């Protein structure tokens, strides 16, 4: 049984310092080069940086030079990533790895994952999600009716779940719900909702609503027909 | 007094992170004054002092003299003759000996595992082989692990000289069988020069 | 160094499913596969090219010469699905290099086509000074998706941001690609069109800054 346990912070302003840890248990520190990987949130893994056993030999990646700082600590069983100058780019889950190479210069391969801790780089910490209607055009006799989609942005952290509402009891109660993507320093997520033409079945669509469900923020926009 | 060079771990020179030593001990010390000189020719180059610092682990009445020498990885492993100087008032002349890996073209080891016999699962502690065979220099090293943790119940015997000129062994894990039953999966790790990353393991289940 | 793996691999059941990481002359560097399952942290499958660390499944073999390294899954099964990536260390300047990673989706239910919807950004955006386009991709099956963005017809590659495919609850998988770009820019062009290719077949939706006046 191998485990690399991660530490450091968290939610951080960009231009801000953050100090991770790695503590290591199951093998022979002092055998191994550790590594930093970090993986964006949501595309792919990115090395960071490692360092020899003896700490002779340190390496960085080329977007990290100069800011980023490893180090070890073989007495403690330790890895650290000291992390200067922070930029929205960075906001990525850090792993810590463990090599398994004996030879002079090998190819290494990382054989033992931590769970990887989160850093976020960001100005705002809770946002108030400014929201902004959507419109396409009118359509039903060429294809489906595309009708309007509500787009939420400006809202820090996530934790969200918008909401459409009618005039009257939401009998199709439905809506496309799509992923929030990691904007520079917020968060922006839209939803779509596709209407069957226009049924004015006794509630008279003036305009449609929409609404977001956000810790600390709440918003509601008007969207039209 | 006799004296005895010994050469480094096999590990201590496959793996670039722990240090590799040349060990000059002796016995039998002449009765009259500890005047003692060491010369370490390293093949050329020359140490001479290197650290020749008796730790004198008591015990009863025994201590002997020993005089370890760091040793660079691939100056061992290219061949380099580690001599040692041994002399002492008493001694008529004084006594040099000379270490050096078996002078040869490395062969990289062929591991292999192999399950216990139907006939030991009468047992209940079966038995795991893994041969190691076709490596040169016999500098070797074997280990056994289960589940990412060394298991120390096994016992590995010394590399016999095949007919191919080559070596070759065989290192025996001994598991409860109720734990090969289960469907562990154990490896058996081999360390030798002529190994692509000095490194290979080869695994058993059921 | 560079690497290049398809992004997404669909394959039924029983079938084999063969993982092709490029790489210029990468048949001299040792090739690393790493297995990262939605939520957890990857996991090495194979290494050195074809060694199987203690525990991994047979059926995970690895292959590569060339300028070809195959990672190979016989008899895949539906714990298969994760995505999978290469890693090679580049000796000539001390860089781990990852591949973009591939999807193996191993097939269940039948394959559905993305209706994708490309929204204008609205005039209370311009009025911040800012332009964004919305593309939205949903229903579609496998959960994998490339989105692309021109302007004018050439392709326009700074501003993009798009979300990964998600299923959510519906089954189906659906997903949202952004193109933030300047009000000013929004105003410089003829049209923007939004294509959406969902294993060959690409499917685009073109929305022009101007309508009729």
């Amino acid at each position: 049984e191998v485990q690399l346990v991660e530490s450091g912070g968290g939610l951080v302003q960009p231009g801000r310092s953050l100090r991770l840890s790695c503590v290591t248990s199951g093998f022979t520190f002092d055998d191994y080069a550790m590594h930093w990987v970090r993986q964006s949130p949501g595309k792919g893994l990115e090395w960071v940086s490692g360092i020899s056993w003896n700490t002779g030999t340190i390496i960085y990646a080329d977007s990290v030079k100069g800011r980023f700082i490893i180090s070890r600590d073989n007495a403690k069983n330790s890895l650290y990533l000291q992390m200067n100058s922070l930029r929205v780019e960075d906001t990525a889950l850090y792993y810590c790895a463990k090599t398994r190479s004996y030879v002079v210069a090998a190819e290494y391969y990382f054989h033992y994952w931590g769970q990887g801790i989160l850093v976020t780089v960001s100005s705002g910490s809770a946002s108030a999600p400014t929201l902004f209607p959507l419109v396409s055009c009118e359509n039903s006799n060429p294809s489906s009716t595309v009708a309007v989609g509500c787009l939420a942005q400006d809202f820090l952290p996530d934790s969200i779940t918008f909401s459409w509402k009618y005039k009257n009891n939401s009998d199709i109660s439905s809506t496309r719900g799509f992923p929030s993507v990691l904007r520079g320093g917020k968060y922006a997520a839209t939803s779509q909702v596709l209407l069957p033409s226009k049924d004015v079945m006794q509630g008279t669509n003036e305009h449609v609503v929409c609404k977001v469900q956000h810790p600390n923020g709440n918003k509601e926009k008007d969207v039209p027909l | 007094p006799s004296v005895f060079l010994f050469p480094p771990k096999p590990k201590d020179t496959l793996m670039i992170s722990r240090t590799p030593e040349v060990t000059c001990v002796v016995v039998d010390v002449s009765q009259e004054d500890p005047q003692v000189q060491f010369n370490w020719y390293v093949d050329g180059v020359q140490v001479h002092n290197a650290k020749t610092k008796p730790r004198e682990q008591q015990f009863n009445s025994t201590y002997r003299v020993v005089s370890v020498l760091t040793v660079l990885h691939q100056n061992w492993l290219d061949g380099k003759e580690y001599k040692c100087k041994v002399s002492n008032k008493g001694l008529p002349s004084s006594i040099e000996k000379t270490i050096s890996k078996a002078k040869g073209q490395p062969r990289e080891p062929q591991v292999y595992t192999l399950p216990p016999s139907q006939e030991e699962m009468t047992k209940n502690q079966v038995s795991l082989t893994c041969l190691v065979k076709g490596f040169y220099p016999s500098d070797i090293a074997v280990e056994w692990e289960s589940n990412g943790q060394p298991e120390n119940n096994y016992k590995t015997t010394p590399p016999v000289l095949d007919s191919d000129g080559s070596f070759f062994l065989y290192s025996r894990l001994t598991v409860d069988k109720s734990r090969w039953q289960e469907g562990n999966v154990f490896s058996c790790s081999v360390m030798h020069e002529a190994l692509h990353n000095h490194y290979t393991q080869k695994s058993l289940s059921l | 160094y560079v690497l290049t793996q398809p992004p997404s691999v669909s394959v039924a059941p029983g079938q084999t499913a063969r993982i092709t990481c490029g790489g210029n002359n990468i048949g001299s560097k040792s090739v690393h596969w790493y297995q990262q399952k939605p939520g957890q942290a990857p996991v090495l499958v194979v290494y050195d090219d074809s060694d199987r660390p203690p525990g991994i499944p047979e059926r995970f073999s690895g292959s590569n010469s060339g300028n070809t390294a195959t990672l190979t899954i016989s008899r895949v099964e539906a714990g298969d699905e994760a995505d999978y990536y290469c890693q090679v260390w580049d000796s000539s300047s001390d860089h781990a290099v990852f591949g973009g990673g591939t999807k193996l989706t191993v097939l269940g239910q039948p394959k559905a086509a993305p209706s994708v919807t490309l929204f204008p950004p609205s005039s209370e955006e311009l009025q911040a000074n800012k332009a964004t386009l919305v593309c939205l991709i949903s229903d579609f099956y496998p959960g994998a998706v490339t989105v692309a963005w021109k302007a004018d017809g050439s392709p326009v590659k700074a501003g993009v941001e798009t979300t990964t495919p998600s299923k959510q609850s519906n089954n189906k998988y659906a997903a949202s690609s952004y193109l933030s770009l300047t009000p000013e820019q929004w105003k410089s062009h003829k049209s923007y069109s939004c294509q959406v290719t969902h294993e060959g077949s690409t499917v685009e939706k073109t929305v022009a800054p101007t309508e009729c006046s």
